[PDB]
Order: structure tokens, then sequence, then C-alpha cells
RNA sequence: GACAAUGGUAGGAGAGCGUUCUAAGGGCGUUGAAGCAUGAUCGUAAGGACAUGUGGAGCGCUUAGAAGUGAGAAUGCCGGUG
RNA sequence: UAACUUGGGAGUCAGAACAUGGGUGAUAAGGUCCGUGUUCGAAAGGGAAACAGCCCAGACCACCAGCUAAGGUCCCAAAAU
RNA sequence: ACCGAUAGUGAACCAGUACCGUGAGGGAAAGGUGAAAAGCACCCCGGAAGGGGAGUGAAAUAGAACCUGAAACCGUGUGCUUACAAGUAGUCAGAGCCCGUUAAUGGGUGAUGGCGUGCCUUUUGUAGAAUGAACCGGCGAGUUACGAUUUGAUGCAAGGUU
């Protein structure tokens, strides 16, 4: 089966055994973590709806804790003297769900 | 010490260059502006 | 002192001719033409990163309205249904969902009609 | 990063037959575009191809409203010095009924090269006969 | 195993040179002396004396039998060139070049 | 009338596909036992058939 | 931790990168320096390392000092090549 | 939530369109000369097919999240045959 | 706390020379094998130049056109792709086919779809059919002396300074 989670600003559709990427979290490398926010369960299963689901979390360990491939920024304005350039690296955290 | 050495604080100012890439804020003109009399090599009006 | 050149015009000019790579003709030969098509690219990839998230939510909600109209219904009143429902669910998962689980979409086009 | 994608390793096409008998010319031509095209499925992929086959028959007795009978008129050049031909539209039904109906529909395709293939998948013959029996073509009703 | 010859500043145009290098790439040893020797162009008896002298190599240098040969590599490379002026009218004058080449031909006899 | 671009190298080999030269024609003589041009005199003994 | 600000030409203000030489201290090098070439590396930017080939004798680091101190364009000057 | 005073350093003195109040011209001009607002200049993004000056709206960076403005919902082309 | 061969005298080298002008007069370019010539005896292809071995040497891709040897430009061989298509040549999305890294949500190529008229200067306003650049490399533009004023720092103070 397979449930939504929303992990802050966005949704995520999640297996038993899959590994995900989120946004960074406060816990650290090796520990459990909880998602607390489930919208949809399916499968066969009965189908739960909305807005929330009564309990029914979703348990996850976390991998790594690291930074995205750099992106390089850059703009600039024809025959005006003007130009910028920046760097990012996003932060993210690596996630494995095991049991919904 | 003559490998440790140190002036007083605030006692130093680096001296500012023009004409080095746009990037200063002092390159292309050198701060002197467009096409004058006093953007000319040799300057311009006597001080009075 | 004299100061005079050597081994930093050469290397910065390296660095802009490297990122020009798989660029046609002379676009990855010669540093003048490279270094304005460098410039060009940074200015594309600005602006698609951001027409990148308006491209695929156009195709999202086509895929909705594809499903929707096989149970008789349109997009413009399945969104107000499931508003009116409180589901919460984004266009982004309710497409997901009308490809892979074809009997859990029917549950939610219930629940738009229920309420009107 | 979650949404499918469709591609050739995956693709399903099928055969439709689509009546012209009584209907307005742009009404039925605007349909059968969005058929072509395979806006109608729920895996649409914008960079490959995904709409069925279609096949229109009794392409004559189209139907017109007010006089398009003989005001509506159709224009060509033959990139010559000085040529323009012309041909009026109640003109073109009774000697070429399968160009009427042709030119309508790929007037509304993408004139890309995607489009160009998705336009070759439209069969239109003038009677009630068609010679595309090794497929198994179905019945389909205009909304 | 490959042997090879170099003739080195040839005062003949490298690109003259290369059109008849196109016929002779790939050809057995006796197959290629024979081409050289019925082509009419300028170039034809320079490379003939460098495929000969690669020939010989594999001869005495070595130990293989020109009956299995075969004319693994023939290329051209360009060399110094010599400038010279032409006096035009009205008191001008234009350069000329007078180029230069190298010449490699490989001999293998298989493997 | 001049140039109004510069010509690419990629331009300029296309225009290049057909400039080459041809194989010269020859036969083996049945009596040189060496190669020949077909319908010319043997050059190695000077004989000529037919 | 809570809130607020951050489009920009002429032009004003502030903080930095890199290059050659000097002083003091501390180091590397024929068991291989500088230079050159390649690489899927690091930092917000100017930019900094590492590994492998070539090379055959010099060169970095820290804190200060002084400048012939940064090039894409002047129908620019000189050389080479289309 | 600004304003006034004293010191160091400037650039600017070729402006344009739209609406409106007037002179001049012919109740002509993408004309010209003044008063009053806006935008461009020095402003990217959406709409007007394309289109510095018109309507909406001011880009610190990243995301395959949500609600709206002008303008729109038969096909090209997202959403009412 | 001067230069290091486009620098430093025009001239590091047979330079006021080659060369140019009736004459007065104007004026360049050109340094580097190796510690030691130990500067390749001898054999093979050729008329010769040139080369392949064998020797010298730590090294010959150090062989006198000789330290290092970049870019433009010219060639040979190969992985992926291209002969119904309207291209400021890229960017975002994306199958298929080949590889294997400074090991990390890797590298090469690209069937297709969306968006998209170079850079500088000068202008109210430039894709502009307004200016400039054929390409690559080196060189090429707010400095110093003596005075005035203002700001920061430091020493002494009704005194400060030669």
């Amino acid at each position: 089966m397979f449930a939504i989670i929303e992990t802050g600003g966005k949704q995520i559709k999640v297996e038993e055994g899959q590994e995900i990427f989120v946004e960074k979290l406060d816990v650290n490398e090796g520990d459990t973590f909880t998602f607390d926010k489930v919208l949809f369960v399916g499968g066969d299963s009965v189908k739960v709806g909305a807005p929330t689901v009564e309990g029914a979390t979703v348990t996850a360990t976390v991998n790594k804790q690291g930074r995205g491939k750099k992106i390089t920024v850059f703009t600039y304005k024809r025959r005006k003297n003007s130009k910028r350039k920046k760097g990012h690296r996003q932060p993210y955290t690596k996630l494995t769900i095991d049991k919904i | 010490k003559l490998h440790e050495l140190k002036p007083a604080e605030g006692s130093r100012k680096e001296r500012n260059r023009v004409g080095r890439g746009v990037a200063t804020g002092n390159g292309k003109t050198s701060g002197r502006g467009h096409k004058g009399q006093k953007a000319r090599s040799g300057g311009g009006v006597r001080p009075g | 002192p004299r100061v005079k050149g050597g081994t930093v015009t050469r290397a910065r000019r390296k660095k802009t001719i490297k990122l020009a790579k798989g660029y046609f003709g002379s676009k990855h030969t010669l540093y003048k033409v490279a270094k304005q098509q460098v410039m060009k690219s940074g200015q594309y990839a600005f602006r698609d990163r951001r027409q990148r998230k308006r491209d695929f939510r156009k195709l999202w909600i086509t895929r909705i309205n594809a499903a929707a109209r096989q149970h008789e219904m349109s997009y413009s009143r399945l969104m107000n249904g499931l508003k009116k429902a409180g589901i919460d669910i984004n266009r982004k998962m309710l497409s997901e969902i009308a490809i892979s689980d074809e009997k859990a979409f029917a549950q939610l086009v219930t629940k738009a009609k229920d309420a009107l | 990063r979650q949404t499918f994608m469709a591609n050739e390793s995956n693709i399903e096409r099928k055969w439709y037959v689509i009546d012209a008998e009584g209907q307005t010319l742009g009404r039925l031509s605007s349909e059968v575009a969005s058929i072509l095209r395979g806006k109608n499925k729920v895996t649409y992929t914008p960079h490959v191809d995904t709409g069925d086959y279609v096949i229109v028959i009794n392409a004559s007795k189209i139907e017109f409203t007010g006089n398009k009978e003989t005001d509506k008129v159709y224009y060509r050049h033959s990139n010559h010095p000085g040529g323009i031909k012309s041909i009026t539209a109640g003109e073109l039904r009774r000697t070429n009924p399968e160009r009427l109906i042709e030119n309508s529909i790929k007037g509304m395709l993408p004139s890309t090269r995607l489009g160009e293939k998705q336009g070759k998948k439209l069969f239109v013959y003038g009677g009630a006969e068609h010679p595309h029996a090794a497929q198994q073509p179905e019945n389909y009703e205009l909304r | 195993m490959e042997a090879k010859a170099v003739a080195r500043t040839i005062r003949i145009a490298p690109r003259k040179v290369r059109l008849v290098l196109d016929l002779i790439r790939g050809k057995n040893a006796a197959e290629a002396i024979a081409i050289l020797k019925l082509t009419n162009k300028a170039s034809s008896p320079v490379i003939e004396k460098v495929l000969m002298s690669a020939l010989a190599n594999a001869e005495h240098n070595y130990d293989m039998n020109t009956d299995e040969l075969v004319v693994k590599e023939a290329y051209a490379n360009e060399g110094p060139t010599l400038k010279r002026f032409r006096p035009r009218a009205q008191g001008r004058a234009s350069a000329i070049n007078k180029r230069t080449s190298h010449i490699t031909i490989v001999v293998s006899d298989g493997k | 009338a001049v140039p109004k671009r510069r010509t690419s190298k990629t331009r300029k080999n296309k225009r290049r596909t057909h400039f080459k030269i041809s194989v010269p024609g020859m036969t083996e003589c049945p009596n040189c036992g060496e190669y020949k041009l077909s319908h010319r005199v043997c050059k190695n003994c000077g004989s000529y058939n037919g």
C-alpha cells in the first residue's frame, strides 16, 4: 500500500522500503523520525479520507544529512555595466520508510 | 617582534584605484561622467 | 618593481572555455565567442528554473481533466466539490493516483459529487 | 520528483470510426483533433505521441450554416508571379469532400515535427465503406 | 608488428599530397606500388620512395615477409613555410606561401 | 563582390565532398605479370597483344 | 528567538580576492621545484587545493612593507595562423 | 516616520509617450510651446499576436507545493461546447 | 625592496649595421644542446636530402632548424547521432544506446516537446539596415614632487616644533 504525507510545503507518495529526499530536519543521523500528518491511505485496505487521518503515523530512519549539487546563479543587463554571480547548495535529509 | 607587527587600530587605509573593471564601481569613466570639459585630461576652468 | 602577466590570464580564460564543452563549432574553441554564450546560458537557466514550475502544474491539471471526464464530470466541478469537502490533496498527488490506482480515484470522485 | 512519463515501451493505440452525416463541419473537426493528440488519456505526455487513429466515413453531407456554401472561399498561391487560385467551400464539397474535412482538422493541430506525425492517423472517406477491416475499429459518438 | 618510414621537409603543398594518399590507404603492399606507378600526379613518385623505404625496413631491421604486408597508416603533416613576394600593379607586392609537408607511411604484417 | 562573412570549417569541408581523384583503371598484363593501363602497352617488356 | 529590509544607470560609502619584490620567523625539494596538460574537487564572488603524466632546479606558508599590481573592444602596436 | 543645521565627495543643464487644462497650426501631424498626474529613462515578470512610454504588478537564493490581479475557459493553448 | 630578451641603451648577437633616400636624414630583426663533443664508427632504402637499426650519454620526443614547448590553425583513427527539414545555435523536460569517478540523489551522446532576435559604444528610444572587432598570444591608460584644506591615528599641552 501507500500513503500521502506532508513534509513541509510539499507532499510525498511513499511505500514501505522506499528511500526519499526531503528538506533539512532537526534530527541526527541514525535516529528515528515520525511523520504525524498523513492525508490519504489506499491499497487493498480501506481507503481513508481527509483533512487529516486520525493518527496513522509513518516511521522512518535517517541515513545522511548532506547538501545538493552547486548551481551558479548569473544574471546581466545588456549595454548597462551590471551583473551578479552567486553560488548555492541546498541542504536535504535522506530517509528510508519502514512502517506505514 | 619583527615577525608579529601590527599598526595601531584605524591608522591605515588602502588607496582607491580607478579604471580597473566595472565591479569596483569606478570602472569605465573613472568617476568623471559623460563627454564634457571636466571629463577631459588636463582639467577644466580656473579655481576662481 | 615590474610586475608582468603570465599564469593569471591563461588560468581564468581556460575556466571559461572549459564550461562551454559540447557547444557547436567555434563556440567551444575561441574564448571571446564562448564567453558570450556562457553568460547567455546563465541568463536562460535563471528564467527556466521558474518556468519549470508553471510547466508541470499544467501537465497535472490536463491529466486530472481526462480522468474526471470518464466519470461524467469536468475538472472545474471536481475541484469545487473537493474543496467543499476538504480533501486538501494537491494536483501532484491526484495525478499520481489516477494513473496508478484506478479505483482509488473513484473513491474521491464520489465525495466530490456528494457535496455537489 | 514523482511524475510519471509515458514512452514508446508502454504506449497503446486503438482505432475509432466516426460518422460525419448531419454534423457541422467545425464542431466535428474540433472534437477529432482532441483525439488524435491524446488529450483524452490519463497518461498524456507532451513530447511523445499517445493519441489514437480516427476513420471518418460519409464525408459528404457535411453541413454548413448560413451562406457559407457560397461565401466561404479558400485561397492558395503557387509562388509564381501573379498566380493566386480560388475555390468555394460549396464547390469543394462536391468535388473533393475528403480534402475539405482533412484540411479543416489539420488546421487545429500544432505545426511541429510531432504535429505532422499526429495528423497522419486520420483517414477520411466520402462514402459509408472503408477498407480498414484488418484492424478492429470501434464506433465513437461525439460529445 | 609494424614498420615505418618518414620523409621530412618535402617541397610540395600538404593538401596536394593528401589526394594521392587517399587511394593507397588500406591496400596491399604490391597493389599500392602499382597504383603509385600509374597515377599521373606530381607527388606520386615522392610517396613511392617512402613506401619502398618502409618495405625494406621490414626485411632487414625486422623479420617480416613482404607478401602479407598492408599499408596501415599514411598521413601528411605540415612543415615550415617559405615566405616570398610578387610585384603587383601600382607599386604593391603580394605574399606567396611555398608550403612543405612531412610524409609518413606505416606497413603492418597484421596481428 | 567580396565575401560578407567568414566561411566556417563545416561549410568548407562540405564543399570538398566531391573534390577527389579516381583510380587509374589498370589491368594485369599476361606476359609481364605486372600491372598496366587498359588499352595501353606494358612498360616492363613493352608488349601489346590483340 | 521574534520582527523588519535586500530591482537598479550617472555617482557616494564599506568589506575582500589575486599578482611581482623586501623584512622577520618557520618549512618543502633529484626518494624530483617552478612551468605545462587532464580530471566526475572545495568556497557566497574574485578564487584555493589534491591525484596522475611531461619537466629537470628552484619554491611555498604567517605577519608586516612598497607598487611598472588584474585587459574584450582605442579603423590600437608587434609576431604567428586562417 | 521623518524634518532642520554644520562639514568631505559628486553626477545632472539633448528627455520621450499616455491622460487631462490651454496657446500656436487648419478644433492637421508620432508637430510645437506651458500647467497637472503616471510609466520609461535606471524595471525584469503576466495581458494587448509580434510591439521602451497602454492595463496588472516591483525579481536576495533554492522547491516537480497553495490562493489570486489584469485578461480569459470549441482546437492550436491551461480552465464552462 | 632597479630590468631580465615585445623588458633594459636604438644596439646582450660583427648595430648606427641590413635596408630606405639625390641629399640633409630615418632605422630594424636575431640570446639558451650537454657536466664533459664524449657532435651518431658500422649495416639497410635512395642520385641526393630524409629515414630504420646499432652505438655515446642519466636522458636523443637533448642530434646543432637542439632547455621548457601554450593557443589559433592543420591532419589520422574511433564510442553516440544525422538525408520531410525553417535553426543568435543555448536553456528546461526527456526515452534509447555506450562507459565507470577526487564515490556522488555519477560521466559521454541526444528521438522528441516548451521558452528564447550576439557583445561594446552612443542615445528620448538600437535585433537594428548607427559605431568597432578576421582568429589566437604578448604589450597597451589617475602617477610623482612641492604647497592648501578636511578626516582617522599617535605624542606633548598654554604650549607645540625645529
